[PDB]
């Protein structure tokens, strides 16, 4: 399933959890490969 | 990379190479230190914590 | 590679050397070819299948590449390669059945080989 | 003394540089891209050492990878016969040189040596090794100390010295598989380890693909090769001699000076290539690679002769440290790479050759298609003009007529009819 980039930071600052730590966590997600992008980067995607 | 081919002088007080490896040798072979119980209470204390 | 060319002109070589002719000529080259081709033999185990599943990667990444718009869903590409050989079944049975084998395959892709990804709505 | 007014002159001449760049290796066909960097692994840069303390080679390393068939010992051979001071030797076994230092009674002399390996004999020269992947385990370790310290330490019968390794460094080696698979990263198709991959400056990835245009013309060279010697871009390439006359004269009497640098944009791209190298989470660029930018620029720098450095070889060893980081990454990776920085790739490139590209793209899909679908090829390959028209416009190309007429078009034994608005091949 996919899930928007923005939907994930509002959720995460709602909680009141700094940007800078989603921003690096999906960044090593991006490295581990479990993240992909869609056409465009507005949206990401779950893989394994 | 453009101030190695011109001045060895990158910082005003270096010291020397030959300077720095005979100051080495000479503070290694002319004494050696022991601790002081003052501080080695204070370093058992953080030591323990 | 350039070493099987190497390979087909030494034995054309010999071919001329063989019949003591003075010059290579093309029955030669026709022979060493026809031995180098027999001598490859091809692994037997399935070439429908590969087809069919390059003929869909093709596709998708054509319609992913073409556009930054929205991309089509599965029943879009059944329909689609339906639609392409509406040309090739002549009766509503061979349709079908090959409806059902292509689902099938796609099926597999999907889960079993995980060449292509699935999501939800 | 004649000999140095004519080297001055050819510097004179505007286009030495790609003189010199189609010089190198008339024997092989194609590879342009490696020829072009083997000639500033040739004419190579310039060591600094601020004090003694701060050590920087100016040595490049090359290392090539590639399928078999593809004639990369063919480049060693040329590289050794050109090089004044070049030796060579085989990771597999049985080399007339070691690569390892020993003390031994020669079979010969039946004198007692002192035998070092070929790094050390190579002191400022060329050190060339084949099949690098078969090399055991001494070999590896030899390698890495001369590659990393610049010195080879010898403790052997009653005998402790150091010696000096100041060698420029070119391998060959093949993927792991026997194919290379472009699927995955450099690291994982090479039995090297990143150890020994961070050292070199440049990695050159030669693989095989069915081209039958390419492949005509390699084997019509081949065949004309073998019966010429039956015992019964660039204008025009300098001779041998004169190459290596204006090798050596520019090696002994030409230093380049870094006084015209500038550093702000060199760190905008920096900054630029990092953020993008995290964006897409794999293998960020390091400071490494400037370095070696900057040798590669010394060293074209050497080639026009020029004593200062302006912005045309920073600007060219740009292009090629990019090339070289963007083609270790895998597919998607160094798709989206090449498409971003499309702006800095484009240096001096040709137009012509990039819808050349896109041409031979759009025919291999086709051809794919075609094959896939009906099971064996059609007679005819057409494409509509249109594709070609919106893909040059996505690059910002508006005017194709003179691709058209360019000698490009012909040489692919392409067509162009207005009467369909089509191009067959
Ligand atoms: N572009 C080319 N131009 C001329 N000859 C070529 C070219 N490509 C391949 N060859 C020829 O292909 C043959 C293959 O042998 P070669 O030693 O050059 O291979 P290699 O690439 O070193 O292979 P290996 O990976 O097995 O070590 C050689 O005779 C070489 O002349
Ligand atoms: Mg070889």
């Amino acid at each position: 399933s996919q899930v928007s980039e923005h939907s994930i930071i509002k959720d995460f600052t709602k909680q009141k959890y700094p940007e800078h730590a989603i921003h690096k966590v999906l960044q090593l997600m991006l490295r581990r490969g479990e993240i992909q992008h869609r056409m465009q980067r507005k949206v990401l995607y779950r893989l394994k | 990379h453009v101030s190695a081919l011109t001045q060895t002088q990158a910082v005003e007080g270096e010291i020397d190479l030959a300077k720095l490896k005979k100051f080495i040798a000479y503070c290694r072979v002319k004494c050696g230190p022991r601790l002081s119980a003052e501080a080695a209470e204070k370093l058992k204390n953080r030591y323990i914590i | 590679t350039v070493r099987q060319l190497e390979s087909m002109i030494r034995l054309s070589e010999a071919m001329a050397r063989m019949h003591c002719c003075d010059e290579v000529q093309p029955k030669h080259v026709k022979e060493a070819f026809r031995l180098l081709n027999k001598s490859i033999i091809r692994v037997e185990t399935f070439s429908e299948y590969c087809r069919i599943s390059n003929l869909i990667v093709l596709h998708l990444r054509k319609v992913e590449e073409e556009e930054d718009e929205s991309a089509l869903k599965r029943s879009e590409l059944v329909n689609w390669y339906l639609k392409e050989i509406e040309s090739e079944i002549d009766s509503e049975e061979e349709l079908i059945n090959k409806k059902r084998i292509i689902e099938k395959v796609i099926h597999r892709l999907t889960h079993y080989d995980h060449v292509l990804i699935e999501l939800t709505q | 003394d004649e000999d140095v007014k004519m080297i001055t002159s050819l510097s004179k001449d505007q286009q030495i540089g790609e003189k010199i760049f189609a010089s190198i290796a008339p024997s092989i066909y194609g590879h342009e891209d490696i020829k072009r960097g083997l000639a500033l692994a040739l004419f190579g840069g310039e060591p600094k050492n601020p004090g003694g303390k701060h050590k920087v080679r100016g040595d490049i390393n090359v290392l090539l990878c590639g399928d078999p068939g593809t004639a990369k010992s063919q480049f060693l051979k040329y590289i050794e016969k050109v090089s004044s001071r070049a030796i060579f030797t085989t990771g597999q076994g049985a080399s007339a040189v070691g690569l390892t230092a020993y003390v031994q009674r020669h079979p010969v002399s039946r004198e007692w040596t002192l035998e070092a390996g070929a790094l050390v004999l190579a002191d400022r020269g060329v050190c060339l090794i084949d099949e690098f992947d078969k090399m055991n385990d001494q070999d590896r370790t030899s390698i890495h100390e001369a590659m990393e310290q610049q010195s080879i330490s010898i403790s052997k019968a009653g005998i402790v010295t150091s010696l000096q390794a100041r060698c420029t460094v070119i391998a060959a080696a093949n993927p792991i598989g026997g194919r290379y698979d472009p699927s995955l990263t450099f690291s994982e198709n090479v039995d090297l380890t990143e150890p020994i991959i961070s050292r070199f400056d440049i990695l050159c990835v030669v693989r095989d693909t069915v081209d039958p245009v390419q492949d005509e013309m390699l084997a019509r060279f081949v065949v004309g090769s073998h019966v010429r010697h039956h015992p019964s871009y660039g204008v025009e390439p300098l001779p041998q001699e004169v190459l290596k006359k204006y090798i050596i004269y520019a090696k002994e009497r030409v230093h380049p000076k870094l006084n015209q640098m500038d550093q702000d944009k060199v760190a905008k791209m920096y900054s630029d290539l990092r953020k993008e190298s995290m964006a897409t989470g794999s293998i960020p660029i390091t400071v490494r690679h400037i370095e070696s930018m900057i040798r590669m620029a010394e060293a074209h720098a050497r080639i026009h002769l020029r004593d200062y450095v302006i912005e045309d070889d920073v600007n060219m060893a740009i292009r090629v440290m990019l090339e070289s980081f963007i083609d270790t990454q895998k597919f998607s990776v160094m798709r989206s790479m090449r498409k971003t920085f499309a702006r800095y790739l484009s240096f001096r490139r040709d137009n012509n050759e990039l819808l050349l590209f896109i041409l031979k793209q759009l025919v291999a899909e086709q051809v794919t298609y075609q094959r896939n679908r009906f099971g064996a090829q059609q007679d005819t390959i057409e494409v509509p003009e249109k594709d070609l028209v919106d893909k040059a416009r996505q690059i910002n190309i508006h005017n194709l007529s003179a691709f058209y007429d360019s000698e490009l078009f012909r040489m692919n034994k392409f067509s162009h009819d207005l009467k369909r608005k089509m191009i067959l091949q």
